[PDB]
This record gives structure tokens, C-alpha cells and sequence, in this order.
């Protein structure tokens, strides 16, 4: 393994800064590729340095390359949720065809984003065709609260997640619980929810 | 007027065997030798580092160190480009370096030949085929062309390193490179008479069968033979009647007698 | 593919007891695979100094082989050449001139 | 200069014959198989300089490479194990170093094909208390008891595919985790807002594409076979 990559993953919060460092030992050195991969997506480009001494930058992203040190890094300024993604190190042998590319196995960033107005709620969802059946949606909680997986193995719970209303720039936690055997009051017993939490009816 | 030449010959025999060896030559006199067995490029004179500290000799060495791995690698996979068409083995020569004029003039060249025929060669900015080339290079020439990094390193090697580095040698070189050796003659015969004349350095050497002082034109002068001393041999025939050796000499000038020439009488 | 000449000759002149250099010039060959022996006698000579092979102008390869001997009367010296241009090997003899 | 690959997800069994196909329209006669996995970067396995050109790369054995024209490279796995098991790249380019990545195609192998199951899918619909509390809507859809594991969950509004507004599970959950070839569950949530939903002209829909097995696979139970295929849960907006 030829290309390095450090940190192997980090987490950080909307808007800060974080720089992704990239080592190598493949000779010769014609140029160095950044990717970007969001999960289960394919490579985006971010950058491309070729100059012995080089600097590049694409909006939010900036990159180095020394030669001599055999060293990259990609600099990403204020942190946004979309930067969520794996970043890979790609060193190309010759400027030409004729070249190999030696991948890093990349660096997993996750970035927490910032849940301005909370409003934690569990709300019951009926399904649209057979309404004795529902799911329990627990909602808007901000990233400080962790949801724990279900204490009865016939109760599920899922991880939390964050969804990103776009037109209205809101973004929005939540987490789904359900079993055949139940009621919204009690499916979060196990984790830890606020206390002004909203149980309505 | 002084030629340096860095002569590079390499086999591919098939998928996984090549070998690569080069020698240096200024002039007639050889100042490196690299053989694939070694990682680093032989002095074999004295002076062959010319005026280049170690510092620069070092990255000298080493862009070179890189270029021989790469080559090989690239050979290999551009018969895997070309294929079924060509096909191993294969033989390829280089031949770069620059003629030194007087006054801070010279011209770089770099000749590449396939199978014992010059095909390409670097010209300006760029690789192209010369006449005669075999059109399949045009691809070849294409992916080579693409590497804007060789071309500006293939460049500055030709027209400012080549020219820089081989004053230089000129300079720490010139007791070698002006030396001058005495050539030794001696007579036989096998009907045809033989003057050979050896030990001589520099290359301009004069030899002629004589009766008197009148010239046989008949003389018939071979070729310049190295011997291993970095020194010359030539020998001069003449066809003659048997019974009709009386008189003749073996009369050779070269610039190591200053002015005392050889006479040798049959 | 073309045919290597060779071509053997004495460093200084031939005198019998004399020790001397006996040079074997092999020119005009491709491709570059080759192989160089000195002979005494039909023999094998051990310590034979081989040059670095080397090309001309025209692309054509050139090897010098040489090694320290001293003529006599009786001892014959050759160089053999085995190039694959060639179907068999081919032997010039010094001429002792 | 773009590149295509298919099929873009893939459920195979042991011993079986998987062909994953590469087009490109860039007229470009050099072409490259990468595989994914994760701890490693990119691996190339085989690469083409042009038609009827195949060379071995870094890790080729067990794939056989085919490039039949400029246009379409293969990689053909004639006995697929489970160690082939990976997410495939395809790239082309021309003369220069630039190569120009497909988007992949993931590849299950399994031992045996008999636990294979499509999933239900339901729509739960947004509470009232959500919408006088957030003047939101939150629609859940809920994919549950199937296997294996790769399904593409997608939302729907009026025939159009949306994404603002979405988030779905980044793994499925197990059903039975005690059980060895236990059933997968999948959850996905999208928000609109109230006006949206109550709207009754708009139509959602939650979609799982499902993949499962080839009409050309034998299939020995009494159940249905468990094909690749869609399953969908819907409903219209309302005041
Ligand atoms: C002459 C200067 C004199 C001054 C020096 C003082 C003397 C010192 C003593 C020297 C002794 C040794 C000399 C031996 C003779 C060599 C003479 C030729 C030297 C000129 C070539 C040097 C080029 C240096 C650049 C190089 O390394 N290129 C790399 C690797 O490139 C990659 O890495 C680079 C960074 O290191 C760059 O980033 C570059 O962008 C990268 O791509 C390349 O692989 C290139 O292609 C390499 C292949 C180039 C080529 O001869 N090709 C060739 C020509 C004709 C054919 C046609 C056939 C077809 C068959 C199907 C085939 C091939
Ligand atoms: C090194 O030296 C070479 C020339 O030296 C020769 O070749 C060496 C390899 C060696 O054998 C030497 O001994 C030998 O003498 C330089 O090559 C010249 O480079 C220039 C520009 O870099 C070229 O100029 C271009 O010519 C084109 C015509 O064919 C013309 O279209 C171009 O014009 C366009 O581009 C320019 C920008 O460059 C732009 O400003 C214009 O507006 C226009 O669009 C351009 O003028 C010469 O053709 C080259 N000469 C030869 C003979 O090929 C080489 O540059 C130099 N390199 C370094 C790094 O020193
Ligand atoms: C390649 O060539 C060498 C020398 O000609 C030979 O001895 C060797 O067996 C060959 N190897 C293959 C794999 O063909
Ligand atoms: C020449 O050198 C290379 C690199 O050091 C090596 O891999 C190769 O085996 C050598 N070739 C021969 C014929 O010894
Ligand atoms: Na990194
Ligand atoms: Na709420
Ligand atoms: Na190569
Ligand atoms: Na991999
Ligand atoms: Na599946
Ligand atoms: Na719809």
C-alpha cells in the first residue's frame, strides 16, 4: 500500500474547518486526484495538483501537494451536512495513459449539523390502507440527543437521521419505532429523550 | 569539435525479461558505463563528473534512476498497445546528447531506433517520426506526446543541461582529452605487404607505402581498430610482385612525432 | 539481422616469448545477444576483458574482447563468435603478423 | 465524456455467471475495471486498450475480461464466489492520464439463494398533531421482511422522483438478529410541508426497487419466486 490517508475518520460540526492529509511513497509522482464519495454514489473529483510545489483550490475546498515530501492535504472550509462522505487520495504515475493510479482506501468525514429551533416530539403515523397498523415517529430533537436501540427484540427502533427541507433551509432529526405486539408513550423508554418532550392527545 | 553521445540499448525477449545498458562516449573516449545490474551510473574517467557538485550529479543520477524503471514499464505496455501487430523481442536504441561548437554554440539531438531502424526522434517541444517510420508509431508518439512533464524534463535536458554539463567535461577532461600517444609500427607479409601502426591517439593518422620518396598508390588503408588502452590500430596493405619488395617503405606521420616520422625499409 | 565481422590483432608487435595483448574486434551485428570466446589452441582462454558493448552511428553493435598472451612458434590463437545470425559458429585465427 | 455501467446492482449465488457490462460514447480505446472493498482503495483488475485487447491488472484471477468493440467492456465472472462480493468501477479515456469513472455496480454473492424474499412496503401518513404543532407533514414508509439486503428506497410525488425533504435508514435493520439468514427491515421518512400535504392533487409514493433473482434462476420452493422487482405503497393529500 503505496497511498496513506489520515485521519481514517473523523467527526465534526457544522461550520468548522478540518483538514484530510494524504502520504505516499509511489515514484514517480506525475499528479494527485482528490474524490469525493457519498455512501453508495461514485467519485466526484474535487481537485487535481501536478506541480512539484502546488496549490488548488474549488470553492469551500483547497489542496496542497509537496513532492518532495511525497504529501497532499484537502483543506474544507465551514463545514456543511453534504460533506458527509468518504474523501480518497488518488496518485497517478505518468501523465499519460501509459500511468497506473494508486488509491488511498480514503478518509470517512461525518459532520453533525446545527439543529437551531428543537421542538422534540412522538407522533403516531397510521398506514394508508390497513389503519389498525402505525409507526411511532420521534422528531426534532437536536443532535445532542441519542436514540438507543429497543430493550424488546419485538419492538424496533431505528438510528436517527437528519433530512434537509431545502427550499425552506430547515433541517430535521428523527428516528421510527414499531412492533406487531405497543404504544408511542412507551416506544422510548430505553433512550434517554428531553423532558419538554411533546406527547400529544 | 566535440560529440557527446548517451547510448542506451535495450531487449525486451518477451512479457517479463529486458535488460537496459548505456556508455557514454566523448569524442572516442568513454567517460560513463551503466549496466542493468547497477542502481548507479559509472564514472570510468576520472573527471566524469565534470563541474557538477555532488548535489547536482545526485539529482542527476536519480532523475535518471526513475527514467529507467519508467521506460521499461512504458515499452512493455505500449507493446500491449499496439498487439497483435508488434510483437517481442524488441530492440530499442537511444542516442542524445549535443555537438559542442566554438563560442557557446551547440545543437542537442535525441535518435531513438526499433529494431535496428531510426523511427523518432525529440524535436523542439515534441516526439515525431522521421521519414520512413512505420505509421503504428503515430499512436505511440500520441501517448508520449501527452506527457507534458517528460517533454519540459526532456527539454531542459537537451537544451540547457547537455550544453552545461559537457563544457564542463571539456574543461575537467582536457590532459585526457588532449593527450597524444606514439604509434608504434612494425612490417609483414602474406603477393601482400602489411604495415601496421599502433599505439596512436589522437584518430588523424597518415600511413603510405613508399619507394624513396615517391607514394604507392596502390596502398589500401583498413579501418581504425580500438585497443583496449583507449589507444588506435590501423594497417596499410599492398598488392605486389613477389621478387619486387627492394626498396619499399612503410612511411607513417601523426601529431604525437612532432615532425620525426616513421620509416620502415623492407 | 546482420553478420558480425571480426577481426584479430597484437597491442604491440609479435615477438616469440614476448608477453602482449591479442584484441578481438567483433563489429556489424544485430541483434545485440552475443557471445565471445578467445581460444589457445582450440582452448578456452580464463581471463578474457570484455568492453562495454557499444553501437555506431549506423545503429550497429561493437564489442572489443582482449586478453594478455605471448605468441610462440607453435601455439595458435582465435577468436570464436555465436551470434544467431549465424547457423554455425564462426572462428578467425591470428595470422601472427 | 461519460460512462455507463449495468447492471447497477446485482444478487448472484455461488458457481453461477455474472457479466457486468461497461459503455462509454467517448470514442476512447482505453478501458478499466476497478473493484471497491472496504479498508482498500480502488484495485484494478483488468484493462483494455482496445477491441480484442484484454490485459491482467492487479488482482485478476477469477474475472475473465472481454472488450467486443470500441464501445462495451466486460467482466465476466464464470464462477462467482463470495469473495466477489464488492462494489465494480468501469473508467475509459484516451491518450491522457484522466480517467472518467462509471458509477458503479454492487455485486452479492451468496452460498445459496433460498432465503431470497421481496419486500411489503407500507405508507404511514402524517399525524394531525405534527401539523398543527410544525405546520409539517412527515409521511413514513416502511420496507420490511425481505433478504437480502440491497434495495433502492425512492420517493415519488405526482410521477416525479424527489429528494428534498428525505432521509432514509443507511443500513437496514435485522428482524430475527439471533437468526442466521434473518429478514431485513428499511425505513425513510419524507417531509413536506402541511399546504403540500393537504393538497389532495398530489400524489406519494414510496417506491423499494428490490433486487432478487434472474428469470432464468432455478427455483425449487412453493412460494413465488423472489424476482427482482418493485414494490410500492401510496396515497393522495388531503385537508
Ligand atoms: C541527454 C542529456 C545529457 C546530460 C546528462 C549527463 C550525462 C549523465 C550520464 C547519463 C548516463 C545514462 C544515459 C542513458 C541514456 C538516456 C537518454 C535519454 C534521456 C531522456 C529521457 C529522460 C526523460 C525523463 C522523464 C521521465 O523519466 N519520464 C518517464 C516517467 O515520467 C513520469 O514521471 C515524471 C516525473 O519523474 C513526470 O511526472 C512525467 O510526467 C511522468 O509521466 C516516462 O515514463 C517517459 O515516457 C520515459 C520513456 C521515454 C522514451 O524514451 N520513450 C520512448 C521513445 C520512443 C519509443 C518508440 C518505441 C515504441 C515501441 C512499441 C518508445 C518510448
Ligand atoms: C528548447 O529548444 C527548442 C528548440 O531547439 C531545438 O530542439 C531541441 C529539442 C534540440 O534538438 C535543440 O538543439 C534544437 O535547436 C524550443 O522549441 C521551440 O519552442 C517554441 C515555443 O516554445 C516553438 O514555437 C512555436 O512554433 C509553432 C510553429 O510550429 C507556433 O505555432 C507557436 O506559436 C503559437 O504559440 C505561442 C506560444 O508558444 C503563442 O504565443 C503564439 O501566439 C502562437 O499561437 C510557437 O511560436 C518552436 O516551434 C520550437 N522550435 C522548434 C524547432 O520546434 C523549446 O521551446 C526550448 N524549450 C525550453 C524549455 O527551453
Ligand atoms: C523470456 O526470455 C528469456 C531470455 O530470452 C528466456 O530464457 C525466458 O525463458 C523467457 N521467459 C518466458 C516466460 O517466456
Ligand atoms: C535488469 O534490471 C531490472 C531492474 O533492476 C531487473 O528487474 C531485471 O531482472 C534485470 N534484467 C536482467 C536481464 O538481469
Ligand atoms: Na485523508
Ligand atoms: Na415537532
Ligand atoms: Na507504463
Ligand atoms: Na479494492
Ligand atoms: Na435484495
Ligand atoms: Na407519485
Amino acid at each position: 500500500t503505496q497511498v496513506e490517508q489520515s485521519p481514517q475518520s473523523l467527526v465534526v460540526r457544522q461550520g468548522e474547518n478540518c483538514v484530510l492529509q494524504c502520504n505516499y511513497s509511489v515514484t514517480p509522482d506525475n499528479h494527485l486526484r482528490w474524490f469525493k464519495q457519498d455512501t453508495g454514489k461514485g467519485l466526484v473529483s474535487l481537485t487535481v495538483l501536478v506541480d512539484q510545489k502546488d496549490k488548488t483550490s474549488n470553492g469551500r475546498y483547497s489542496a496542497t501537494l509537496d513532492k518532495d515530501a511525497k504529501h497532499s492535504t484537502l483543506h474544507i472550509t465551514a463545514t456543511l451536512l453534504d460533506d458527509t462522505a468518504t474523501y480518497i487520495c488518488v496518485v497517478g504515475d505518468r501523465g499519460s495513459a501509459l500511468g497506473r493510479l494508486h488509491f488511498g482506501a480514503g478518509t470517512q468525514l461525518i459532520v453533525i449539523p446545527d439543529i437551531q429551533n428543537p421542538d422534540p416530539a412522538v407522533y403516531q403515523l397510521r398506514d394508508s390502507k390497513s389503519s389498525d397498523k402505525s409507526v411511532c415517529l420521534f422528531t426534532d430533537f437536536d443532535s445532542q440527543t441519542n436514540v438507543s436501540q429497543s430493550k424488546d427484540s419485538d419492538v424496533y427502533i431505528t438510528d436517527k437521521c437528519v433530512l434537509d427541507m431545502r427550499s425552506m433551509d430547515f433541517k430535521s432529526n428523527s428516528a421510527v419505532a414499531w412492533s406487531n405486539k405497543f404504544a408511542c408513550a412507551n416506544a422510548f423508554n430505553n433512550s434517554i429523550i428531553p423532558e419538554d418532550t411533546f406527547f400529544p392527545s | 569539435n566535440y560529440t557527446f553521445r548517451c547510448l542506451q540499448m535495450s531487449s525486451f525477449a518477451n512479457r517479463s525479461w529486458s535488460r537496459t545498458d548505456s556508455v557514454v562516449w566523448l569524442g572516442d573516449l568513454q567517460t560513463h558505463r551503466w549496466s542493468n545490474d547497477s542502481a548507479t551510473i559509472s564514472f570510468t574517467k576520472p573527471w566524469s563528473q565534470g563541474k557538477l557538485s555532488n548535489q547536482q550529479w545526485e539529482k542527476l543520477q536519480h532523475m535518471f534512476q526513475v527514467y529507467r524503471v519508467s521506460f521499461t514499464r512504458d515499452i512493455q505496455e505500449l507493446v500491449k498497445m499496439m498487439s497483435p501487430k508488434e510483437d517481442y523481442p524488441i530492440e530499442i536504441q537511444l542516442s542524445a546528447g549535443c555537438e559542442m561548437y566554438p563560442g557557446n554554440a551547440s545543437e542537442s539531438f535525441l535518435h531513438v531506433a526499433f529494431q535496428g531502424k531510426y523511427v523518432v526522434r525529440f524535436w523542439g517541444t515534441s516526439w515525431q517520426t522521421v521519414p520512413g517510420a512505420p505509421s503504428w508509431l503515430d499512436l505511440p508518439i500520441k501517448v508520449l506526446n501527452a506527457d507534458q512533464g517528460t517533454s519540459a524534463t526532456v527539454q531542459m535536458l537537451l537544451n540547457d543541461t547537455c550544453p552545461l554539463f559537457v563544457r564542463g567535461l571539456l574543461e575537467a577532461g582536457k590532459s585526457d582529452l588532449e593527450k597524444q600517444e606514439k604509434p608504434v609500427a612494425w612490417l609483414s607479409s602474406v603477393r601482400q605487404l602489411v604495415c601496421h601502426v599502433s599505439g596512436f591517439y589522437p584518430k588523424p593518422v597518415w600511413v603510405m607505402w613508399m619507394r624513396g620518396d615517391q607514394e604507392q598508390q596502390g596502398t589500401h588503408r583498413g579501418d581504425f581498430l580500438p585497443n583496449a588502452d583507449e589507444t588506435w590500430y590501423l594497417q596499410a596493405t599492398l598488392d605486389v610482385e613477389a621478387g619486387e619488395e627492394a626498396g619499399l617503405a612503410c612511411r607513417v606521420k601523426h601529431s604525437s612525432l612532432g615532425g620525426q616520422d616513421i620509416i620502415l625499409y623492407w | 539481422q546482420k553478420t558480425p565481422q571480426i577481426q584479430v590483432y597484437s597491442r604491440h608487435p609479435p615477438e616469440n616469448g614476448k608477453p602482449n595483448i591479442l584484441n578481438c574486434y567483433v563489429t556489424q551485428f544485430h541483434p545485440p545477444h552475443i557471445e565471445i570466446q578467445m581460444l589457445k589452441n582450440g582452448k578456452k582462454i580464463p581471463k578474457v576483458e570484455m568492453s562495454d558493448m557499444s553501437f555506431s552511428k549506423d545503429w550497429s553493435f561493437y564489442i572489443l574482447a582482449h586478453t594478455e598472451f605471448t605468441p610462440t612458434e607453435t601455439d595458435t590463437y582465435a577468436c570464436r563468435v555465436k551470434h544467431a545470425s549465424m547457423a554455425e559458429p564462426k572462428t578467425v585465427y591470428w595470422d601472427r603478423d | 465524456a461519460a460512462v455507463t455501467q449495468s447492471p447497477r446492482n446485482k444478487v448472484a449465488v455461488t458457481g453461477g455467471k455474472v457479466t457486468l457490462s461497461c459503455n462509454q460514447t467517448n470514442n476512447h480505446n482505453n478501458m478499466y475495471w476497478y473493484r471497491q472493498d472496504t479498508g482498500h482503495g480502488l484495485r484494478l483488475i483488468h484493462y483494455s486498450y482496445g477491441a480484442g485487447s484484454t490485459e491482467k491488472g492487479d488482482i485478476p484471477d477469477g474475472y475473465k475480461a472481454s472488450r467486443p468493440s470500441q464501445e462495451n467492456f466486460s467482466l465476466i465472472l464464470e464462477l462467482a464466489t463470495p469473495s466477489q462480493t464488492s462494489v465494480y468501477f468501469c473508467a475509459s479515456g484516451d491518450e491522457g492520464y484522466t480517467q472518467y469513472f462509471g458509477p458503479g455496480t454492487r455485486l452479492l454473492v451468496l452460498e445459496d439463494l433460498r432465503n431470497v424474499t421481496p419486500p411489503k412496503v407500507s405508507l404511514f401518513e402524517p399525524s394531525k398533531a405534527e401539523i398543527s404543532h410544525t405546520q409539517k407533514a412527515t409521511l413514513v414508509c416502511l420496507a420490511t421482511g425481505f433478504y437480502p439486503d440491497h434495495v433502492e428506497l425512492s420517493w415519488w410525488v405526482n410521477g416525479k422522483e424527489v429528494h428534498s425533504g428525505v432521509c432514509t435508514d443507511p443500513q437496514p435493520l435485522k428482524e430475527q438478529p439471533a437468526l442466521n439468514d434473518s429478514r431485513y427491515s428499511l425505513s425513510s421518512r419524507l417531509r413536506v410541508s402541511a399546504t403540500f400535504w393537504q393538497n389532495p392533487r398530489n400524489h406519494f409514493r414510496c417506491q423499494v426497487q428490490f433486487y432478487g433473482l434472474s428469470e432464468n434462476d432455478e427455483w425449487t420452493q412453493d412460494r413465488a419466486k423472489p424476482v427482482t422487482q418493485i414494490v410500492s405503497a401510496e396515497a393522495w393529500g388531503r385537508a
